[PDB]
């Protein structure tokens, strides 16, 4: 899982 | 280590930053953008790698994403990160990364330095030598993105001789770069054994994993499979040992019982029998780890007369004997391997340019550092000053930013 998230 | 930084979201991307990992990816949660011009790009305190700990005092050592997201989103206004860069590296490279970096600016004047009459190869060299391989790598992609061309044509374009060499290597990653060479040695009705030796018997494990499928995806075949054609005899079967990159890893325990039993066999597998058995040299050569190694080669002077390098000149001869001489020297000491290497590199009549580029370029983000010292240790004076006795102009300059510095 390449997951990325932007906070 | 573990530092604090300060950070004070704004209301357009809150901490600009962008997250990977948690636990149920089995990694620590870790920054993977920094979007320029928000919130924790003007800290200038943060950097793409780094894993963050915690969040005012919220531990996530051991959160999963969706649990550092929601800490993240939760905290307020000011927000006191601890992190750690946990990006593998080395201490001991010449080329650090630019404190200032800016791909685009960088794009933008290497574009200039290209364009200028006569070319601006100052610039080129003074901009490329100091940055990391993994800064290049960003402005390659700026440079694309804002010229809709290739940096690595552009600069074969505007650059030649020497200095083209060592700007192009520079630009490939490190397992593209020594696949490229690998293929090189390999090219034409003759064989490069010299530098295909050098190659395979100094990569560590890590290394060789990386080249081997970079190698495949760059020309389609396996290095392995290349490598049994240009090669025969017993050079192939350690060569081709060597390339498979499964050395046995540096364990916790130190068998002192393998180390006595392996210089034994080392001894009678050459100095006590009539020719060699080049195949128990090669099993034991390749299989046990370097630490390990460093202790047999030790005890081995306890059975034989003479040491591991001298039994090698006097049972084998040609390229096996040549792959020998390499790797020992490599587990022994291998920065030491590589100041002899430069040292012959330019000691006589004119330069060995392959060779000094080749390791100028490889080893600057690994182990210079360590070179340099053993080279000034040997040869009394610095390796930039040998440099600077056999190369000219802007070559010379890219060598000498490489380098890193006088010792
Ligand atoms: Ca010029
Ligand atoms: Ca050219
Ligand atoms: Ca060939
Ligand atoms: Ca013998
Ligand atoms: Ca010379």
């Amino acid at each position: 899982t390449r997951r990325e998230t932007e906070v | 280590q573990k530092r604090g930084v300060k950070v004070l979201k704004q209301e357009l991307g809150g901490l600009g930053i962008s997250i990977k990992g948690g636990k149920e990816n089995k990694m620590p949660i870790l920054i993977s953008k920094i979007f320029k011009g928000l919130a924790a790009d003007q800290t200038q305190a943060l950097y793409v790698g780094d894993a963050i700990l915690s969040v005012n005092g919220a531990d996530l050592r051991d959160a999963t994403h969706d649990e550092a997201v929601q800490a993240l989103k939760r905290a307020g206004k000011e927000v006191l990160l601890e992190v750690k860069y946990m990006r593998e590296g080395s201490a001991y490279g010449s080329v650090k990364a630019y404190t200032n970096f800016d791909a685009e600016r960088d794009a933008l004047n290497i574009e200039t330095a290209i364009k200028t009459k006569g070319v601006d190869e100052v610039t080129i060299v003074n901009i490329l030598t100091n940055r990391s391989n993994e800064q290049r790598q960003d402005i390659a992609f700026a440079y694309q993105r804002r010229t809709k061309k290739e940096l690595a044509s552009a600069l074969k374009s505007a650059l030649s001789g020497h200095l083209e060499t060592v700007i192009l290597g520079l630009l490939k990653t490190p397992a593209q770069y020594d696949a490229s060479e690998l293929k090189a040695s390999m090219k034409g009705l003759g064989t490069d054994e010299d530098s295909l030796i050098e190659i395979i018997c100094s990569r560590t494990n890590q290394e060789l994993q990386e080249i081997n499928r970079v190698y495949k995806e760059m020309y389609k075949t396996d290095l392995e499979k290349d490598i049994i054609s240009d090669t025969s005899g017993d050079f192939r079967k350690l060569m081709v040992a060597l390339a498979k990159g499964r050395r046995a890893e540096d364990g916790s325990v130190i068998d002192y019982e393998l180390i006595d039993q392996d210089a034994r066999d080392l001894y009678d597998a050459g100095v006590k029998r009539k020719g060699t058995d080049v195949p128990k040299w090669i099993s034991i050569m390749t299989e046990r780890s370097v630490p390990h190694l460093q202790k047999v080669f030790d005890r081995y002077k306890s059975y034989s007369p003479y040491d591991m390098l001298e039994s090698i000149r006097k049972e084998v001869k040609g390229d096996l004997e040549n792959a020998f001489l390499n790797l020992v020297q490599c587990i022994q000491n291998k920065p030491l391997y590589f100041a002899d290497r430069l040292y012959d590199s330019m000691k006589g009549k004119g330069t060995r340019d392959k060779v000094l580029i080749r390791i100028m370029v490889s080893r600057s983000e690994v182990d210079m550092l360590k070179i340099r010292s053993e080279f000034k240790r040997k040869y009394g004076k610095s390796l930039y000053y040998y440099i600077q006795q056999d190369t000219k102009g802007d070559y010379q300059k890219a060598l000498l930013y490489l380098c890193g510095g006088d010792d």
